[PDB]
């Protein structure tokens, strides 16, 4: 329930990236359509070019988790809590 | 914890009242938008 | 460590003086 | 530090300016470059500074510290 | 210049129904039931009445 | 007329005036009142021991952070191949206006 | 006049407020709590 | 004689980082104080836990090097962000030679 | 600051190469301090991760013994 | 349009499920102290406390 | 166009700025 | 010449909001009225009605 | 002869991290509700309120 | 001609981002006891990490 | 003792320009104290006091 | 035994640091000296050193 | 940077020859 408040809070700001990028467009778009209106001068384009979907590897926290309870008996003692933090 | 979610189930009697007129607030604003678009469509041609 | 403060002006007065005599 | 402007009483010497400030820039980051150096090493020397905290942390007392009571069980 | 339909709105003058003074009337009928002066039960009755 | 007072575009301001003062360290609680004659033999064995697995969680996370550092490595050698790529772009864009 | 001979004298000596993190004798306290 | 009057960057000047912290040793006064009790004379058969991390310190030392293979890859890093850099300043010198020719 | 009103640029051009050159040190020493603050940090974590699970194990067995 | 005239305003949604604020809230904590079955002690505190 | 300019930088502050009044004045509410 | 600071410092304080287990903060939500943004719809509408 | 207060962030702000004390308070969390995340159909037409003046004029 | 306007919103440029492996905390005790079974657990909680 | 020293703060927004209205009338002349160097001898004279 | 460190209250000197009305008329008679208080701060140090 | 840079001085022989 705090994944719900906290992944729509998230959600909003995801959509407020790409709503503030719509706004950037706005401007992108009278920045070529003044560029166009002179056709020559003001020309819009780009694009973040270089290396701009990075090597974000994050290959983030993808821990496997297997709890192994080794069950002969309890207090003796095998909580074998397994992380596989694997980087996917 | 049932007599405070007891006294939370009057508390969305006033919360569903209150969201009500919010919602009439934002659709007196959709209405005011819907006039500032015709308004924007004849300030941005003449 | 190489180097320290200067190269510029002797490099730049030099490069300059080629690119002047053009 | 607070330098002042003061002095300036009013396009050669324009990139005169933008020549002079710049042979002193390569001048400022070359020895920036030797101050760096000394964040090269000052970084280097932390790393070994660790590792060398590790070293005695693990290599003589804590290994140590563990089997002298195995041997003494 | 048929205006007054914009009427700056409108959302709106609200007397709304979003009362709760219309008191919220917390009849809490602690109804000990003790036997010989032990607890037994306690029906406590919230009648949680909005006026 | 400028409106522009030399030198007011920047002044890179270092004032972040931040007090941490807080206690890190908290007295992790021993205890050994008087410790008397244990002749009682009931103490069994127990030598249950030590997952940790977060641990080895943490080892996976330090060569995922390790090949993060190494993939933005690689990454910035594409981007330095990609900036190779826009100095011939800038190169061919100054002999197309040359042709 | 406004004006170097009204004098902007402005050199900009940042006043460096130098924060340590000490409060008075807190360096020793001698510990005579040995109660034995 | 009109002159822009001088501003500086006095933000600089302003450096407070009033930062102080717990630099006392032995929290709470501690240190390993001599138990000594009643002579208890039990015969222990002393079934060994073996500890083979006494010290298994070379792997905390390695600990160490799992982090400095970090600080190496990451020294390599910023050595190719500032040869990025740098042929970005290779494409201003070239975006320069494109504004002559156009 | 609110104000109401070639020769010498070929060694700005020459300069200007070479403080590229200074600013890719002082752009590699912002790429050797983004390395070697994660390999610090590598370091002064590595042992408090795999080492941080067998040494784990090496105690547990130590508590296992008696 | 010319634009205006302007009514928002909360006549009675403001008047809010505010209740005064407070619920009428009375907290009669009737402490009932038995011992061996039979009431030795009734202390029945009232609070009316805000909310 | 100097008085649309001015008509469309204002008429979010008029109507809009009411119905956006109410809007934040049943969060100031809410909490 | 017109070198007036319109801007004015619109003075926030957040001192440290010490432990607020004082459980007798009573709700009130009370907005928004700004019949005033509605007189500046009704004179945008006035003004519009000028210009035509 | 015009120049004006081209600064942004007038006294320096921003909002800084404050955190305090972890007072674990449970809050039911009686929502006000906001039609208004951004009634911004509303100042778009705010700009159209004002584009329908600038057709007019 | 011209006046195209479609550029980036963060699609062309993205987080990579990964986890949610499930962390299966099938907890059990037993507890023998004195050679006798006093009871005997076996829970399954799945974690969604 | 955590001390930490307080921070520079000082009249960054003077000087603007120096003003003009009245400007610099600059009193130069120097050899002045050197008084400071005096001083630094009555700190050695407190200084041989510590030092006996 | 517990002896108190209080009554060290140090006081913030808070000269008007402007010269001669708006930027300056006079510049000479500012009294370069000042280094002298602090050498004389250094006195007081060593004279602590001496007098302890 | 202590490479002040003979392939420059390389490249402004040549672009002045070619000059």
């Amino acid at each position: 329930r705090l994944q719900d408040e906290i992944q729509n809070m998230k959600e909003e700001m995801a959509r407020h990236l790409r709503e503030y990028q719509d706004l950037l467009n706005v401007k992108m778009a009278l920045d070529i359509e003044i560029a166009t209106y002179r056709k020559f001068s003001s020309l819009n384009l780009r694009e973040t070019n270089l290396d701009s979907l990075p090597l974000v590897d994050t290959h983030s926290k993808r821990t496997l988790l297997i709890k192994t309870v080794e069950t002969r008996d309890g207090q003796v003692i095998n909580e074998t809590s397994q992380h596989h933090d694997d980087l996917e | 914890d049932v007599d405070n979610a007891s006294l939370a189930r009057l508390d969305l009697e006033r919360k569903v009242e209150s969201l009500q007129e919010e919602i009439a607030f934002l659709k007196k604003l959709h209405e005011e938008e819907i006039q500032e678009l015709q308004a924007q469509i004849q300030e941005q041609h003449v | 460590v190489s180097k320290p403060d200067l190269t510029a002006a002797l490099r730049d007065v030099r490069q300059q003086y080629e690119s002047v005599a053009a | 530090y607070a330098s002042s402007p003061g002095g300036v009483y009013a396009t050669e010497f324009k990139n005169t300016r933008t020549n002079e400030k710049v042979e002193l820039q390569e001048l400022n980051d070359r020895f920036a470059n030797y101050i760096d150096k000394v964040r090269f090493l000052e970084q280097q020397n932390k790393i070994l500074l660790a590792e060398l905290e590790q070293l005695k942390g693990q290599g003589k007392s804590r290994l140590g510290d563990l089997y002298e009571e195995e041997m003494r069980e | 210049p048929n205006f007054s339909s914009l009427n700056l709105r409108e959302t709106n003058l609200d007397s709304l129904p979003l009362v709760d003074t219309h008191s919220k009337r917390t009849l809490l009928i602690k109804t000990v039931e003790t036997r010989d002066g032990q607890v037994i039960n306690e029906t406590s009755q919230h009648h949680d009445d909005l006026e | 007329t400028r409106t522009y007072s030399l030198g007011s575009a920047l002044r890179p301001s270092t004032s972040r005036s931040l007090y941490a003062s807080s206690p890190g360290g908290v007295y992790a609680t021993r205890s050994s009142a008087v410790r008397l004659r244990s002749s009682v033999p009931g103490v069994r064995l127990l030598q249950d021991s030590v997952d940790f697995s977060l641990a080895d969680a943490i080892n996976t996370e330090f060569k995922n952070t390790r090949t993060n550092e190494k993939v933005e490595l690689q990454e910035l050698n594409d981007r330095f191949a990609n900036y190779i790529d826009k100095v011939r772009f800038l190169e061919q864009q100054n002999k197309i206006l040359l042709a | 006049g406004p004006g170097t001979a009204s004098r902007p004298s402005s050199s900009r000596s940042y006043v460096t407020t130098s924060t340590r993190t000490y409060s008075l004798g807190s360096a020793l306290r001698p510990s005579t709590s040995r109660s034995l």
